[PDB]
């Protein structure tokens, strides 16, 4: 590599999996057709709110190789910049991604061209040749650093986080599971309750990390503390979440409505089989 | 054949037609009777907008057939 | 396979397009596989509309009775629940997009359209079926898709149905039931007629490395808010509306069964008002299931949190 290897910069970036599945899919297509694996270079869009960056979405760009350098075509980008901004104008341009193993000069050449669009673009690099089990995307920003007195564009690496979007998550569930319907149609109870189930299972796991911490600060292995224990103490005390006389009746009033609602539906269902029984019986045992 | 056409005044007009005739001609007959320029006219035959250079036998229009006239349509 | 699916074949589409099997049968298709991309982009675009309708397009291919949805992209077009063939306004933006797409290396033809019905369920309306029926002649292959982006957050289950409708004057089979997500007071009627005209297709997926995970990890914190959906107030308006309309249907049923359909050596055939109680029982189920589903969001809180007290 070629890297400054400095202190972590002034922005944070957050990392998360489907888009690279979009990239991989292309890579497989391209590889089958041409007869050699072909990389794609592309844009990132997302947001920045503060100094922290949420990379929300991406799209592939066009490129060409003249010499050993890569040139991304500008006219192409500007046309795609006007169409994409009409639908998504909340999102904005963060930077780019490339493909390959450790950092090299041909990435720094292309990163200077991106500096023309926004003066501070992010760089992102994915190795699909990774022999390693951890997440093989690594994030950089470029720093202008002086080495031997001459100013050099050198990269600096960023750590990551995970962030929002429940609307999007419910699709990541479906995507993840890849389960098939059983004998029926899958039940209404089943389909409805899955979130509720998993939610309990999160609280099981949340109780567990707090609990083992409080014990550890008493026992040894973690030292004694005030700031975290005062807060855990306080967390216990809040329960149960209301007990007032005011809540009880309004809670039951809604429960009572949904108790009548259910009763009037189970009768309607029964009425139907009764009308069907009476129809079939009269034809056969009588003359109707 | 004589086809009836429903106009935008709320009435119906019968006009002279040959099956071989291009349909843009019918627009002109409708201008002649209803005073609406063929430039802004759109002929709808049973739910669909009639073409211009295409003929009336291409639409299988008979002498009992009825046309609907409406102004220009654009999606947006 | 896992990689065979990812590559697109131009020739497989050229054979299919010549052959044109769909003219024989429009109930022909049966499965769907939709990309992880297609789905996330479709939910986010739908959610950006708010509680206001938006349309987008899907790029894909077909292979046998499978439809494959490779990618999707949004359109800035208005006319989902008003304009018949709203897509036309979109055409110029689509022509741009497909051209831009081909040159980077995505060559896959348009498979269909997606739109969304926010806060009233996943079903095709009068506008939607009428726009699909033109598309199955002209556009082929063309499939309708619906998603709700608010309902989905509560249940945790993605409601996504990809459908196709039958052309005019085609007799439906006995294919009735589907997922029950309530409709408002005047929209009830519209579902009632249209449902048998179409069918939903079953969905599969695949996954790898940038979008999924910010969401997966975030849910680990996030989980509390989905259990405080508390529907009974949020969409209180739904219960009063459906129940007053369900009463009008029972009046229709009392007369229908009471006097009888006038027939002289003729027996009823498929209709959306044929055997009124048999229809009606199901309308009671879509309203009841949502109501108890409301109770179940309440029941969980009450048992999990409130029973702990202070020991």
């Amino acid at each position: 590599s070629v890297m400054a290897c400095g202190v972590t910069g002034s922005v944070s970036v957050a990392l998360h999996p489907l888009v690279i599945l979009n990239i991989s899919d292309h890579w497989i297509r391209m590889r089958s057709q041409e007869g050699r694996p072909v990389q794609v270079i592309g844009a990132l869009i997302g947001k920045q709110e503060g100094r922290n960056i949420e990379v929300m979405n991406s799209f592939e760009l066009l490129s060409h190789t003249v010499e050993e350098k890569i040139i991304i075509d500008k006219e192409y980008y500007y046309t795609k910049e006007e169409q994409f901004k009409q639908v998504f104008k909340e999102l904005e341009f963060l930077g780019w991604y490339t493909t390959g193993g450790p950092p090299d000069p041909s990435d720094i050449h292309v990163h200077k061209q991106v500096c023309e669009i926004i003066e501070s673009p992010l760089f992102l690099k994915l190795n699909p040749m990774t022999k390693h089990t951890d997440l093989p995307v690594s994030v950089f920003e470029s720093v202008i650093d002086i080495i031997n007195g001459e100013a050099t564009m050198l990269f600096a690496e960023l750590t990551y986080t995970l962030a929002t979007e429940e609307a999007e998550r419910i699709g990541v569930d479906h995507v993840a599971r890849m389960t098939a319907t059983g004998s029926g149609e899958n039940s209404t109870v089943a389909e409805h309750l899955i979130a509720q189930h998993s939610a309990i299972k999160m609280l099981h796991s949340r109780v567990k990390l707090i609990l083992e911490y409080v014990k550890a600060s008493e026992a040894g292995e973690v030292p004694f503390n005030h700031e975290i224990l005062r807060e855990a103490y306080a967390l216990c005390h809040c329960l149960p979440v209301l007990s007032t006389d005011k809540f009880k009746t309004d809670f039951y009033d809604q429960c009572n409505d949904v108790g009548l609602m259910a009763y009037l539906g189970t009768i309607t269902k029964t009425c139907n089989t009764m009308n069907q029984f009476v129809n079939k019986f009269n034809v056969l045992y009588d003359r109707q | 054949m004589l086809i009836k056409v429903k106009t935008l005044t709320g009435k119906e007009i019968e006009i002279d037609i040959e099956p071989t005739d291009k349909v843009e001609r019918i627009k002109e007959r409708v201008e002649e009777k209803e005073g609406i320029p063929p430039q802004q006219q759109r002929l709808i035959y049973s739910g669909k907008q009639m073409n211009d250079e295409k003929t009336a036998a291409d639409y299988k229009i008979l002498g009992g057939s009825v046309l609907h006239l409406v102004l220009a349509l654009r999606g947006g | 396979s896992i990689d065979e699916i990812y590559k697109y074949d131009k020739k497989q589409q050229q054979e299919i397009l010549a052959a044109k099997p769909w003219t024989k049968d429009h109930h022909y298709f049966k499965y769907c596989k939709i990309s992880a991309l297609a789905l996330l982009k479709m939910v986010m675009h739908a959610r950006s509309g708010g509680n206001l309708e938006v349309m987008g397009l899907m790029l894909g291919k077909v292979d046998g009775e499978t439809m494959i949805i490779m990618d999707s992209f949004a359109l800035p077009v208005e006319g989902t629940e008003t304009r018949v063939n709203a897509q036309a306004a979109a055409y110029e933006y689509m022509a741009a997009y497909i051209e831009n797409a081909k040159q980077v290396g995505r060559l896959e033809n348009a498979i269909g359209w997606y739109h969304s019905h926010p806060g009233y369920g996943c079903w095709l309306s009068g506008i939607d079926v009428s726009t699909q029926m033109l598309n199955q002649q002209f556009q082929e292959p063309f499939v309708a898709v619906v998603i709700d982006p608010t309902r989905t957050i509560s249940a945790g289950k993605v409601n996504l149905g990809a459908f196709r409708t039958y052309p005019k004057g085609y007799k439906p089979p006995d294919e009735g039931p589907s997922e029950y997500q309530t409709i408002p007071l005047n929209k009830i009627e519209d579902f009632g007629v249209h449902c048998k005209q179409y069918y939903a297709l079953e969905v599969s997926y695949f996954k790898s490395s940038l979008d999924r995970k910010l969401l997966e990890l975030l849910w680990n914190k996030y989980w509390v808010n989905t259990l405080s959906s508390s529907s009974l107030l949020t969409n209180a308006d739904y219960t009063t509306g459906q129940v007053f309309d369900l009463s009008e249907k029972l009046e229709q049923s009392e007369a229908q069964l009471g006097r009888g359909s006038f027939m002289l050596g003729l027996e009823t055939h498929d209709r959306k008002s044929e055997d009124k109680l048999a229809k009606a029982t199901r309308d009671s189920c879509k309203t009841t299931i949502e109501a108890i589903h409301g109770l179940m969001s309440q029941v969980i809180k009450d048992k999990l949190f409130n029973q702990i007290n202070i020991s």
